[PDB]
C-alpha cells in the first residue's frame, strides 16, 4: 500500500498509488477544500493508471484528496487507506 | 433499480441549453460503470453529496437535467456563478444538493461545416430563478421603442446559435454537460444504502 | 493660436463610438486650463508624450477623436486592449503618441428615461483595423443561413443602444472621451514650441 | 518645499507636497514606469488640496511620481524640485 | 516538493520526504489522532535523515501525520504543505 | 537548558525546564504511562510559567513526562530534548 | 511605510524614513548625480535614528538619493521602496 | 527527591540528584542509547558528591540516564525514581 | 543550488540562480567594487524571476555580485552560497 | 564567455565554463581559501574538457575559485574575467 | 560465594597485553565494593548486561581478562574496534555479552625510568580471532625476503615494549583493563538474584 | 632558460622518502606544460606563491625534493602536518613558500609481486628537523636494553620497504611527490617575469 505525492507547481499536485486489490476497474481521486461545504471534485482514471495530475487548485487552500478504488462487479468503492492534505498557499 | 442514467448520458440528442432537459427518476441504484465510462470529465463536482458515496443517499426523486454548452462556460454551471449561461439559460440554486458532470462532445456535435442546431438564450429582461425554464421567442426590446413583434435595430431575436466545429479550440467546443439534483428525505449523514 | 479645444471639450453633442468624430487640428498652443476645468478625470493617460510637456511636442497635426462610452469600457482605449469598444468601434494602434482623456459626463449624457442615442457595434465579421470608422448599417450574418437582409434569428442589427442612466454604477455610467494623436514633427526631447 | 510619502498598500501611494509657489491653479500629480513606453498618467488636483492618492499601480515595477504646479496666467508647469519613485510590492 | 508514504504494516508507517529548504537542522514528524484535542506524538530526526519510520499506530483510528522542517537560526519552522492522513484499520 | 524535578509527593511531580526557543506560545507537558495504550494527559500552562504539577498518577506505574512548546501558526510542538521517567511510590 | 523629505536651503535635503525591517543595523543613504558617471557618496546612520541630513549637494544637479537597510549578517543592502529625485 | 539535569553542551550533560537514602556509599551514573543493544556505561561517584558530568554522547540519538544509590552493607542499588531521557543535539 | 553568468558585453552581465527555497519574495542582486567600503548597486527581482541583467558596470574595475534571498516573513536573507567576482 | 556553477554537495562544486579563447592546450582551475595565507590548489584538465569538479571543500570557509587558460605557445595563463567564491557551510 | 573479583582488580603483576590472563570464576555474587574501590574508572561500560545488575543475571561462568594497555588504546577495548590492540592483541566479539573496566595505573605501572615490562604484538600476519592469544615470538617478515629467523631490515621481532613514564600524559599512560564475560545461563529475563 | 623540469618529473627513478633527492635549479623559466602534462595531479598546492604566477616569482634558486611516498600519506607532505613522513622522512617547514605536486604512479613504480625498493624512516628518536636528511642505518633502541648494533627486541632497523602492489586501493599507491621550494629574492609581490 503506497502513496506518492509530488507537488509539480504551487496549484497542480501529482499523484501516485498503489493499492492493494485486484480486478480494480477505475481509481476515483477526490479532491476538495477542508470543511466548508465546498465542492468535492472527483477524477477517474482507468484502473490501469496508478498516477493522476490534479491541476487549479485554487492558491491559498487545503485541499484534502482520497483515491477510491471501483469495481464494477460490487459496484463499490474501496477507500485507500492514505490520504492526502495539501496547502496549496 | 437501476438508473436509466444510460438514456441520460447517452442519447443522441442533447438538449439545447434554453431547452434543457428535466429527467425524473424515482430513486434509483446509481451503477458508477455508466458514469465512469464517459472519462475524462471536465468537471465532475459536486455539492453537498460526496461523488462516490451517491449510492448511500436517502434520496426519492433524482432530477437529471441535460444540455450541451461551451467548455468555457460549464464554469457558469455552478451554485451562484453568474453570466449569460448562468443568468438567462440554467440557473442552479446557492443550496444545490448534486452533482455538475461534464465531458467534450467535439467528437458528436461538431460538424467541420459548423452544427448551428445548439442555440443559446443570449437576452433576457431578467434573470432566472433557479432551475426555472423559458422557451419563449419574444423579440427583445433593448431601446426605448417598443419592437412591435419584429426584428430590427434596437430588437434582437433573443435565441443564438452556438457555432461548433471540430477545429475550434478546447474552450469553444462543445461540453454536454448532466446535473444530478437530489430530493433528500434526510440530511446526507444518513445512509440508505444497497441492503 | 490656441488649439480649438473648446471646441473638441465643451461641445454639447459628443459622437457615438461607431461615428466618432475626428476633428484635425493644425499646429497650436494648447491651453490646459480648459482641458483641466473637465477634472477629475477617469483617464487622463499619454502614450510615448510627457502629458505635462504637451506644448514642447511639435507636430504638424494633431486628431481629437471623441464618442461616448460606459467608464466599464475606457480600459479598451489603450493600445493592444480587447473587447467590444475596442476590436469593433475604436482601435488604439500600438504605437500610439497621444493622450487619451475620459472623463465622466453622467451629468451631461445620463437622463431618467435614458439616454438611448448613442449607438455602439455590438457585431463586426472582423476586428476594426486602427483608426477606422465603419458607419455601415448591414445585417450582421451568425448564421448558416443568409439573412436576406432582414434582421432575424442569427441576422442581427449591428449597432446597440446605450442605456445612460443617472441611477446606473459608476462603470456603467457615460464617459466621453477625447484622444489626441499626435503627427509628430519632433520627438518631445528636442527644443521645441512656444517661447 | 517638501515632499512624503505613505505606501498605504503595495500597489498604492499617498503623496503630500508643500511647493513654495505664489500661486497655484491646479497641481498635476504625473506618474509611469520608469524608462518604458509605459503609459504615463495624471491626476489634476486643484491647488487647494496638498495632498494626493495614486491607486491600481502595477506590482513589481519601479513607477516615477513627479508633481507639477500649474499657472493659469501663463499656462505653464513648474516642477516639484523633488521627485519619487516607488518600487510597488 | 515530495511526500511518500508505504504502509508497511497496518499499524507501521514509513515516510519519505523531499522538501526544498535552504538549509534544515531538524525534521519533526508529527502525529496523532485526526480530532487535534488529543495527545500528539513526535519523532525529531537530523535534517540528514529525510525518511521517517512510524510503528505502533493504534488500530482502527484516523491518524494525522504532519512534516515540519525546523531550523534553530531564527526558530523557523516550516511545516511541509503535504499531510497524511491514514485508517489504521 | 535545563529541566528539574522533585517529587513532592509521591504522585505529585513538580517540573521546572528552561529551552532556549522563545516563540513558544503554550508548554504542553505530556504524561502518560509507558506504551501501555493508556490515554496520554496532555498538562497546557501558557509560555511565561516555566514550571509545572503534575498530581494524581497511579502509585507503583512507570510515567514518562515529555515537555512540548507549543507554536500556534502551525500547531508546532517541539519536544524538550530531557523527558522523565517516573516510579511512583 | 513612510519616506519624508524636507528642502531647507537649496543644498540640503533633510530626509526621515520608516519601513518595517525590525533587524536592520545601519541605514545607508546614499546619494549621487543621476547616473552621471560619477562618485556615489555614502552616509551611515544608526538605526536607531531614521532622520538625516544630506548637505553639499552641487547646484543645478539632479541627485538620487536612495535608503538601504544594512545587516551586517552576510552585508545586506535592502533598498527601502522609495528613492528620491533632487534638483538643486 | 531531586534531580536537575543541565545540557551545558549538546553531548554533554550535567546531573545533580539527591535521593532520601541514609549512607549511601556510591552513586552510579548508568547511561546508554535508547532500547537497542548499545553500550551501557557508568560512571561512580562517592557518596559525598551529588553532582556528575557525563561526555561524548553520540550526536543525534537517545540516552537513557539513572542513578543508582549503591550499599556497600547490603550490597544493594537502590535506584533513584526519577530517570532521564536526553536527545542527543 | 546553480548558478550561471553569461556576459553579454564587457559591462553587461546575464546572471541565471536556482537557491533552493520554501518561499522566496525576492531576490536581492547586490554589486559594487570588491575593495568594499564602495558604494552598493542594488536591484531587487521579485521572487518569481530567476534571471537579471546588470549593466553599466564602470570598464576595468572588479565587481562582486551577490544574490540574497529575501522572504518577509522574519525580515529573513539567506546569502546565495556562490557569489560572482568580474573583470569588466 | 560564460561559466556556469552548480553545488553537488555542500563541500562540492561541478564548475562549467565558456570562454573566447583561441586554441586552449590546458585549463587551470585554481581554488583556495580567501585571503588567508592557506594553500592555493589546481586542478588541471586538458582544454577539451569545459567542465570540472571541485571536491573536499573544507566546510565553513569561503573558498575563490578562478579559471585560467594556459596557451602553449605563448607559455601564458589567461585569467577568465568571471570568479567564483563559494561558502562551504 | 563471593566473587574472585580481589584477586583480579588487586592482583600485583597484571598480564601483558599480548599474554592477557583469562581466570574462570565459577558462579558468584560481585561484591561490587572491590570494582567500585577503584574508581574513577576510564570506562566501566557493559554490553547487554546492565552494570548495576550483574547479580540478577543467572551465569555459569565469568571469565575475566586482564591486561594492561596504554589509555589511547582502551577506545579499543570494544566490539567492532580497529587498532593495533584490538587487530593483535585482544579482540572481542561483535555480540560480547560482557563489560569492559578499565582504570589508570599510572601510579602503579609507571616508573621513572620507563617500565619496558609489558609487551604488545606490534606485527601480525592477520587479526586475531576474538578471544585469540598469541605468545608466538617467531620474528614477522614485512618484507620481500625470508628472514631465516634473523632480526633486521623487513624482518621484525614481533613484540614490542611499553614506555610507561609517571610524567607521560594520562593518555599514554597505563590502564589496567579487566574484561568480564559472562557465560549467561540460557535466557537473560531469568533473574538469580541472592536472597 | 627553461627549467630542467624534464629531470625533476621525467626522471626514470624516484628516490626513496628518507633519501629524497635535491636538485639546485638556477633561476628559471617554469614550462607550465612540462608540469600541465602529468595530470590528474592528486595535489598541486602551492603555498606563498600562486600557482600560476610562478613565472612572475622573483627567485634564483629552486630546489626540486623528489620521492614516492603513500597516497594517503601525500596528506602529510603540507606544513604543520605529522606522521611517519613528516616526522622522520621530509618535514616541510611552517614557512613554506613553494609547491608540492604529486601525481599517481601506480603504472610505473609497483609491480605485482610487490616493489619492495622504496624505503621510509619507520623509527627515529626524535622528530626531523626541516629540509634534513637523514639516511643512517643505526639501530632504534626502543628499550632499556641497548642493542650493541644486533637487532632484535626492541631492536628495530629504522627503515622499512614500502609494498607497492598494482591491486592496492589507490590510498595505498604509490604516488610520486616533488616539492618546489623558492628561495624568493623579494616577495611574492614583487613581478620579475622575463621580458
Amino acid at each position: 500500500t503506497k502513496l506518492e505525492v509530488v507537488a509539480a507547481t504551487p496549484t497542480s499536485l501529482l499523484i501516485s498509488w498503489r493499492m492493494p486489490m485486484f480486478t480494480v476497474d477505475f481509481y476515483v481521486i477526490q479532491y476538495g477544500e477542508t470543511g466548508g461545504n465546498s465542492p468535492v471534485q472527483v477524477q477517474v482514471v482507468p484502473g490501469s493508471t496508478r498516477t493522476a495530475t490534479i491541476s487549479g487548485l485554487k492558491p491559498g487552500v487545503d485541499y484534502t484528496i482520497t483515491v477510491y478504488a471501483y469495481v464494477q462487479r460490487d459496484n463499490l468503492h474501496y477507500p485507500h487507506p492514505i490520504s492526502i492534505n495539501y496547502r496549496t498557499g | 433499480n437501476l438508473c436509466p442514467f444510460d438514456e441520460v448520458f447517452n442519447a443522441t440528442r442533447f438538449a439545447s441549453v434554453y431547452a434543457w432537459n428535466r429527467k425524473r427518476i424515482s430513486n434509483c441504484v446509481a451503477d458508477y460503470s455508466v458514469l465512469y465510462n464517459l472519462a475524462p470529465f471536465f468537471t465532475f463536482k459536486c455539492y453537498g453529496v460526496s461523488p462516490t458515496k451517491l449510492n448511500d443517499l436517502c434520496f426519492t426523486n433524482v432530477y437529471a437535467d441535460s444540455f450541451v454548452i461551451r467548455g468555457d462556460e460549464v464554469r457558469q454551471i455552478a451554485p451562484g456563478q453568474t453570466g449569460n449561461i448562468a443568468d438567462y439559460n440554467y440557473k442552479l440554486p446557492d443550496d444545490f444538493t448534486g452533482c455538475v458532470i461534464a465531458w467534450n462532445s467535439n467528437k458528436l456535435d461538431s460538424k467541420v461545416s459548423g452544427n448551428y442546431n445548439y442555440l443559446y438564450r443570449l437576452f433576457r429582461k431578467s434573470n432566472l430563478k433557479p432551475f426555472e425554464r423559458d422557451i419563449s421567442t419574444e423579440i427583445y426590446q433593448a431601446g426605448n421603442k417598443p419592437c412591435n413583434g419584429v426584428a430590427g435595430f434596437n430588437c434582437y431575436f433573443p435565441l443564438r446559435s452556438y457555432s461548433f466545429r471540430p477545429t475550434y479550440g478546447v474552450g469553444h467546443q462543445p461540453y454536454r454537460v448532466v446535473v444530478l439534483s437530489f430530493e433528500l428525505l434526510h440530511a446526507p449523514a444518513t445512509v440508505c444504502g444497497p441492503k
